[PDB]
């Protein structure tokens, strides 16, 4: 699959956003954890 | 709960950066000091909305210090040898902090010296931390000390010194280190995971990390291993080759050398823990506690390496 935040392929496992998106494991964890989605560089 | 106020300087610098960017994101108003406006990462941070940045040099610089700590309530620290003396600026930054009065918990990220471990020489950009570190604690300052491992994206097929991932004629990857090819040393992915893992230690509070040393490293890895890595990540085939010292390709600062000589001798010659301190002699454990969500050296092979390649300029790739 593919993250709809970082894009990432490759992660240890798969997460959903409340709407059903996909995220990864750091992504899905840290909306999870402090609210917002994962910021990214650039 | 609440979103306090974080002062941090060196704020292009990798780990700063990071912390940033996921701070401010969350709502944390930072405060940090740049020695330089002008710049890609410099320009990024202007940008975010709660980032007020301050302008110029931490060396004999009091006012500066006195005013990035003004309203903080949280700090994190990691200064970099090129500004000066770090002891020196290490020890007027936690002075300022303590004189602010309002900081709940002083991050420094520290490093070891490692002559005091072996007949092992102190590494420059290392050791000194190690004394502000305990001029820290000598305070009082409510504080928690990370130890950083090798970053993940010091990674390049670019000419820069003691991590390049060079790419050889017949399309294949050659990494040239002193590094003993089978010892696992301590990564870390800089970007990816210094952010989430700090504001965990700071949501977690000095309640809980008072004092404590962290090693901040989310996978522990060989010369040979990150090259298998790489190579089961990019289809080609990567080698590691141990040599003696550090191939320098480019016109780097007099400071910087000082560095890599030292990290020959202690790797090289007498192949000593990158961590030698006693506690981190899994160390992994603790980072992985913090922050469940870490990028591994794989991930990085095929994530990012390709990525930051192109926008450095390479096409290999493509
Ligand atoms: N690379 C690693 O794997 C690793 C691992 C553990 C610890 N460390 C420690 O990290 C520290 C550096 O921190 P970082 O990784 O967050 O930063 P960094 O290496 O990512 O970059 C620091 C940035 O700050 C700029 N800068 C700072 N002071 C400057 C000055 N006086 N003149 C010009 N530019 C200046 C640099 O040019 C650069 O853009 C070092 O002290 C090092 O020993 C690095
Ligand atoms: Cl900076
Ligand atoms: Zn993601």
């Amino acid at each position: 699959t593919t993250c709809t935040n970082c894009f990432t392929q490759t992660t240890p496992l798969w997460r959903r956003n409340p709407e059903g998106q996909p995220l990864c494991n750091a992504c899905g964890l840290f909306l999870k954890l402090h609210g917002v989605v994962r910021p990214l560089s650039l | 709960q609440q979103k306090k106020t974080i002062a941090v300087v060196n704020a292009t610098g990798r780990q700063a950066a990071s912390l940033i960017r996921v701070a401010a994101a969350v709502g944390h108003h930072v405060r940090a000091q740049v020695h330089s406006l002008k710049g890609l990462i410099a320009e990024e941070l202007q940008a975010i909305p709660n980032v007020t940045l301050f302008q110029g040099p931490l060396l004999n610089n009091v006012p500066l210090m006195d005013t990035l700590f003004e309203g903080a309530h949280l700090a994190f620290i990691n200064t970099t040898s090129q500004a000066g003396d770090e002891i020196a600026i290490g020890k007027d930054l936690a002075d300022a902090a303590k004189r602010a009065g309002t900081i709940q918990h002083y991050i420094y990220s520290s490093m070891p010296d490692h002559s005091l471990y072996g007949p092992w020489p102190a590494v420059p950009m290392w050791a000194p931390k190690f004394t502000v570190e305990n001029y820290v604690r000598q305070l009082g300052l409510p504080s928690t000390f990370v130890y950083a491992g090798i970053y993940n994206n010091n990674f390049t097929s670019l000419p820069y010194p003691l991590f390049q991932m060079e790419l050889m004629p017949d399309g294949t990857f050659e990494w040239h280190a002193p590094f003993d090819p089978d010892i696992p040393l301590p990564w870390l992915d800089a970007e990816h995971d210094v952010g989430p893992a700090l504001l965990q230690i700071f949501k977690d509070g000095p309640q809980k990390w008072n004092g404590h040393r962290i090693a901040l490293t989310f996978e522990t890895l060989s010369p040979v291993q990150v090259c298998a890595a790489f190579s089961r990540a990019l289809n080609r085939r990567v080698t590691y080759v141990q040599v003696p010292k550090v191939e320098i390709k480019v016109n780097i600062p007099v400071g910087y050398r000082e560095q890599l000589e030292a990290i020959e001798v202690v790797f090289g010659e007498h192949k000593a823990p990158y961590f030698p301190l006693p506690e981190f002699s899994r160390v992994t454990d603790e980072a992985r506690k913090l922050w469940s969500g870490w990028r591994d050296m794989e991930e990085y092979a095929r994530e990012v390496f390709p990525i930051e390649e192109e926008a450095n300029g390479l096409d290999w790739m493509l």
